[PDB]
RNA sequence: GCACCGCGCGCAGGGGGGCCGGCGCGGCAUCUGGGAAGACUCCUAAGGCGCAAGGGAAUACCCCGUGCGCCGGGGGUUG
């Protein structure tokens, strides 16, 4: 409730990093009796590798790993709740292919994989869910592509166009995150923040926000505010424009950091609405949402 | 401890390390009514012939291996005892089949792979009238 | 001239200009695909001269993933006249026949094919070789056949699936004995068709390494067939 | 470039086709009065906008990209209604929209026309589009096959009873359509009809005169009586 | 075009014929071990003219069949050019003679 | 690390290795990790480093 | 169903039906279910593509057991009338085979669309 | 083994290292060259191409104006 201590450091060895964190949280459990059992959280990281590792938070070591005959994966994230005990993780990679995973009983092993893309040089950099089957990932190809998770099928490949503030054609859509009534959110290579369309999978704004590119998006748990931090250690803050439905604008922007913001993260609960956005000075900085 | 063995004649039962008790068969077109009804896990006579006790249950314990079959043959009320699942139970049903030669002397001093392949060709035949030609 | 090999159940026929791999036909006077068949008998019938005890279907390594294995440098097979070998992938009934011809009258193939066509020229050929048991189920699903196959010796395993070691895994925690016998025939451009197949080989050998078998060798199947693998490897010795 | 633009039939707007391709063509919308941007109309294709065309009420277009997807954008949610796919185009080439009494929801115009760069041009009932939801598989009302290289010119009558098509790599290559009946005039243009290599056609405001003009450089005029 | 089409087929047949025999006449093998131990115990297990005329006939045969087998195949598709060059309408493919290709960008109806 | 293969001349005689990664973590691959960097850096330059230093 | 290497992505769509455009200039191509039977059983094949669009489908499913008995790569794609003017027929094309032959840049074109459809696989 | 009043040299090879310099394989945001390339673009010109004969030669290569065809330019009023 605003003290932020800092519990237990699990360090890994030389060579090793960290890039992508998911907590799996089932739903509340319910005994005989009517107590609650509430969901047991299990963390799950990729370290730059062929390999998801699971981590075990009782011992303060790393608790399994998985992988599969794929690419380095580069980003992935749990699928939300419409089943109930059959949770699956979903991880896009350098060469295409959208492994998936499964994870129920406490288990973690590569189940199999939905699709991959036809070019080879594709690859994937961010990932988020739209609904209980429907995936969004960002790739390297100036894409947003839309994935169907139950058949492994494609709905729209979203495009974006070509920087024309300096080369390198390819737009790169670092983030992705979805709205809770519908639409995508995604920072890109420009800095933009676009604003997609949720049924028909088209752009409905272009936001020009910053001035490198867009690596982290957030937001809020009702669907009322965006946080969008990039490589010119810029945070920005948007609110919907009041009148027309589906335009958003910047409200206000402000340099928190002094290096890039690579990730941040929202929680809205027991009286507390904050987002903690890390980046490259180490420090994390908690902003009140 | 009663564990549940299914082979292609008949079941058996090792309770008290060593073998307890057994059931056999040979020989019919029932057998593959048999083979069909674990496939589901459906009501089986050589199943409640197996599990008709005329005490109570005295503890409550099945072990077999296959979950589907567990909670199939959980809700008969027949004789209400209640299965366990397969709790990665590998060494029991693996070492009962590869010791298996020490059963055959008890229940059928014999060789019974004869209708282990008959239930084969008519399992095989009736999923290739399954996909009819 | 007819010599049997280093590997038991295995012939070899010998010539001037020529040199054939064969097996022991267990149904004499029949073919079963179109294969030539060689007729040797006995020495002993010389004022006879008649060809007429043994017959030898010859074994043909561009239709067989096994047969290119032999004529590869093989070490072991795992498998000899009695034992039991469990075919996964038993596409027609080509190579399931001389497997079954290798292990004899007293050993027994357990072929499984999922795919009906197959399943149908695997049962019309397996009605005459008896020692053959076919079933038609899909080879991810072991629990449909647990009743059907008993305890094996070796598994042979040749399936086109990306899933292959998890197949061979659930298999072989099901049926293969202790310090069993597994040689597994690797495909990559069904695996991973753009990595290099000595990575996706090396990912195969240490999925099987991490699901507890015991690599003992691999050899590619390269005058033969086109990036394809055989690992040779035993189960828990 | 500024090249290829439409005005809205209402004169209140005119939309730029932006010449940035990159497997998606945007196109910039532009208040007249004011000469000021107030839109931009982004679909995905290969590469870019094959041609557009305003609604008949003026609010929103219809923008045919390469690669067959059509895309219905209107003017006051400013997103897209729909998208829906002409029949086995290999990719577009032009696109025209017209007639009266169609859907209300879509602009009012009741055919839309399709022409790709295999010489096939698909003339679908906007009526059919709808299933606000857009098929994503509309079946076309005619497809015409006449013309066998591909489809350069294509434009409507203002109220809405013919179409003429014309491909300018052929000789005489001009055809004209009946609507509703879709069904393509056989008496002209004859074998001695001075068409030439057709470039650009216009149909009066009446619709009593069809004007055609050539790669020569060449504009000829034909009064159209029923 | 008929011909040429029979023959290439008798043609790729004995290729493929004549690339079995030849192939059945005639970093490849990896045993894998525990240790560096076991390792060298293997090593220390290891330490403990008709062929060639008749390869070499085998050899001479495969190359022989091949420039067949390429020349028929070769035959083949000029033929198909042909037909194409002789089409009743302008249909695309070959070049001509002053070496510009043929393309033509019509469709038949 | 591992020991590196000895070949014969025709097979090639390699210990197995896993012995890297017990429980802890497994070993970023390094060409992987400057990937993504060179599409964070694509055209640009670094800002010159430090203070007054040779 | 029972066409299973489907081609979906409509990149690839586009990159099969390009590539087709340009073996029919080449006069590289075989169209038609009977010639294309004819040149996978002949096997101057060098990839095959047919149409999902099929009425009954069946009248194609001979092509694959033909092409899994000779290796070579099938793929399924989705409009048999955007396959038959992709051909340049004014006809609906249900199946298509383009060969291969000595040294092209078509044929480097089809070494790395054959790579592809085996990425779908 | 050579010098038993010496370093060192000729040679077998066991392991690890500087991972210094090349080679091979793989990805590589861009950049450079080539091919293909959009059909508004180029398509060599008001003409050209093909097939089959005929005639001549630097005799491997080619050139020229008869019979069938395929386009193109120009001209061109609901045939």
């Amino acid at each position: 409730n605003g003290g932020w201590y800092q519990e237990v450091i699990i360090p890994g060895g030389k060579d090793r990093s960290v890039d992508g964190l998911v907590w799996v949280t089932d739903p509340d459990e319910e005994m005989a009796d009517g107590k609650i059992i509430h969901g047991k959280s299990r963390l799950f990281s990729i370290g730059y590798t062929t390999t998801i590792t699971e981590w075990d938070l009782e011992k303060a070591r790393a608790k399994k790993h998985a992988s599969g005959q794929h690419g380095e994966i580069w980003c992935f994230g749990v699928q939300p709740l419409p089943a109930a005990q059959n949770r699956k993780l979903v991880a896009g990679t350098v060469d295409g292919n959208l492994v998936l995973y499964s994870i129920e009983d406490g288990d973690l092993k590569f189940q199999k994989t939905l699709t991959r893309t036809p070019s080879k040089k594709t690859k994937f950099v961010s990932i988020a869910f739209q609904s209980h089957n429907i995936v969004i990932v960002g790739c390297s190809n100036s894409t947003i592509c839309a994935y169907d998770v139950r058949t492994g099928t494609m709905l729209r490949q979203m495009t974006l166009g070509t920087d024309l503030t300096g080369g390198s054609k390819n737009i790169i859509v670092w983030a992705v995150k979805c709205l809770p009534n519908g639409d995508i959110v995604s920072g890109d290579s420009t800095g933009q923040v676009c604003i997609w369309d949720g049924k028909t999978y088209t752009q409905a704004q272009r936001i020009q926000s910053h001035t490198q590119d867009v690596l982290c998006l957030s937001v809020s748990a009702d669907g009322s505010k965006i946080i969008s931090g990039g490589m010119d250690r810029r945070t920005a803050v948007y609110e919907p424009m009041a009148g027309q439905s589906g335009r958003w604008s910047k409200v206000f922007h402000r340099r928190y950091h002094q290096h890039d913001v690579k990730a941040m993260a929202s929680f809205e609960g027991k009286g507390m609405s904050v987002v903690v956005s890390g980046g490259s000075d180490a420090s994390p900085i908690v902003l009140p949402l | 401890l009663f564990i549940l063995t299914e082979t292609s004649a008949g079941y058996a039962l090792f309770k008290a390390i060593k073998y307890k008790e057994f059931a056999k068969f040979d020989s019919a077109a029932i057998a593959v009514e048999e083979a069909s009804g674990i496939l589901e896990g459906k009501v089986t006579p050589k199943l409640a012939s197996l599990l008709n006790e005329l005490k109570d249950e005295k503890k409550v314990t099945l072990a077999v291996h296959d979950t589907k079959l567990s909670n199939s043959i959980t809700k008969l009320p027949g004789i209400n005892i209640k299965p366990i699942s397969g709790s990665m139970t590998d060494d029991l049903f693996r070492a009962i089949r590869q010791h298996l030669y020490n059963l055959i002397p008890g229940m059928e001093p014999s060789n019974f792979d004869e209708m282990n392949l008959g239930l084969a060709h008519s399992l095989s035949r009736h999923k290739l009238k399954f996909s009819p030609e | 001239i007819v010599e049997p090999h280093r590997h038991k159940g295995v012939f070899v026929a010998r010539g001037g200009k020529e040199d054939l791999l064969c097996t022991a036909n267990l149904v004499p006077g029949e073919s079963v695909y179109g294969e030539k068949r060689i007729s040797v008998e006995t020495p002993g019938s010389g004022p006879d001269a008649v060809a007429t005890k043994t017959e030898y279907r010859i074994w043909n390594p561009f239709r067989s993933k096994l047969a290119a294995g032999i004529l590869g440098g093989l070490e072991t097979i795992y498998m000899k006249p009695g034992s039991k070998v469990l075919y996964l992938g038993a596409a027609s009934g080509t190579s399931v026949s001389h497997v079954a011809d290798i292990v004899g009258p007293t050993g027994a193939v357990y072929a499984v094919e999922f795919s009906h066509r197959s399943g149908r020229d695997l049962i019309n050929m397996a009605t005459r070789r008896t020692n053959v048991i076919p079933i038609v189920e899909d080879a991810r699903k072991p629990m449909a056949y647990r009743m059907l196959v008993p305890m094996v010796d070796v598994i042979f395993a040749d399936v086109a699936q990306p899933d292959q070691a998890r197949i061979v895994g659930i298999n072989a925690r099901l049926f293969l004995k202790q310090g069993g016998g597994l040689l597994i025939s690797i495909k990559a451009s069904c695996i991973d068709s753009t990595a290099p197949p000595e990575q996706v080989f090396a990912s195969e050998v240490q999925k099987l390494r991490e699901d507890k078998f015991f690599p003992k060798e691999q050899l590619t199947l390269e005058p033969y067939e086109r990036d394809h693998a055989m690992v040779s490897c035993v189960y828990l010795q | 470039t500024m090249e290829r633009f439409r005005v809205s039939p209402c004169g209140r707007y005119m939309a730029l086709v932006a010449s940035d391709k990159k497997g998606g063509g945007m196109l910039n919308i532009i208040n007249v009065g004011t000469m000021q941007w107030i839109a931009q109309a982004r679909i995905d294709g290969r590469h870019g906008v094959a041609d557009f065309a305003w609604w008949s009420d003026g609010n929103g277009l219809t923008i045919a990209g390469r690669d067959g997807q059509v895309t219905e954008w209107s003017m006051i949610t400013r997103r897209t209604v729909g998208i829906w796919r002409d029949e086995g185009s290999i990719g577009g080439t032009v696109m025209a929209l017209g007639g009266r009494n169609g859907p209300a929801e879509l602009g009012g115009d009741r055919w839309v026309a399709i022409g790709s760069n295999s010489g096939i041009l698909n003339v679908y009932d906007r009526n059919d589009l709808i299933e606000i939801r857009i098929k994503k598989y509309p079946t076309p009302t005619r497809v015409f096959e006449q013309l066998t290289t591909s489809i350069s010119v294509v434009a409507f009558s203002p109220d809405g009873q013919l179409l003429a098509f014309g491909s300018q790599h052929k000789k005489d290559a001009l055809r004209l359509v009946h609507l509703p009946s879709c069904t393509v005039y056989r008496n002209w243009p004859t074998e001695q009809t001075p068409l030439g290599r057709v470039t650009a056609i216009a149909f009066s405001s009446k619709s009593d005169v069809l004007a055609v003009g050539n790669d020569v450089g060449r504009v000829r005029l034909w009064e159209i009586r029923g | 075009l008929g011909y040429v089409r029979t023959m290439r087929n008798i043609a790729a047949k004995e290729l493929k014929e004549l690339e079995e025999r030849y192939v059945l006449a005639g970093p490849k093998k990896i045993v894998f071990f525990e240790g560096v131990e076991e390792r060298q115990q293997a090593l220390e297990k290891q330490k403990a003219r008709r062929k060639q005329l008749v390869l070499e006939k085998l050899a001479r045969k495969v190359k022989a069949a091949r420039k067949k087998l390429k020349a028929l195949a070769d035959a083949e598709y000029e033929l198909e050019l042909q037909q194409a060059k002789m089409a009743k309408t302008a249909t695309s493919g070959g070049f001509t003679k002053s070496g510009r290709r043929i393309k033509v960008r019509e469709r038949k109806r | 690390k591992n020991p590196k293969d000895k070949r014969v001349g025709s097979t090639a005689y390699r210990v197995v290795s896993n012995g890297g990664d017990p429980r802890l973590a497994p070993k970023a691959k390094k060409q992987s990790l400057n990937l993504k960097q060179a599409l964070l850096r694509r055209d640009r330059v670094a800002k010159p480093r430090g203070g007054f230093f040779v | 169903s029972a066409a299973w290497p489907k081609a979906e992505d409509p990149a690839l769509v586009q990159e099969l039906l390009d590539c087709v455009q340009q073996a029919s200039h080449y006069r590289q191509l075989k169209k038609g279910a009977n010639e294309t039977t004819k040149s996978v059983n002949r096997g101057t094949s060098e990839l095959v593509i047919l149409a999902a669009d099929t009425q009954p489908l069946s009248i194609v499913l001979h092509i694959p057991l033909i092409c899994e008995e000779k290796n070579v790569p099938y793929v399924y794609v989705p409009s048999k009338v955007a396959l038959g003017r992709a051909c340049g027929v004014s006809r609906a094309v249900i199946a298509v085979s383009l060969t291969s032959n000595e040294a092209s840049d078509l044929n480097s074109k089809i070494r790395a669309l054959r790579d592809k459809v085996e990425r779908l696989a």
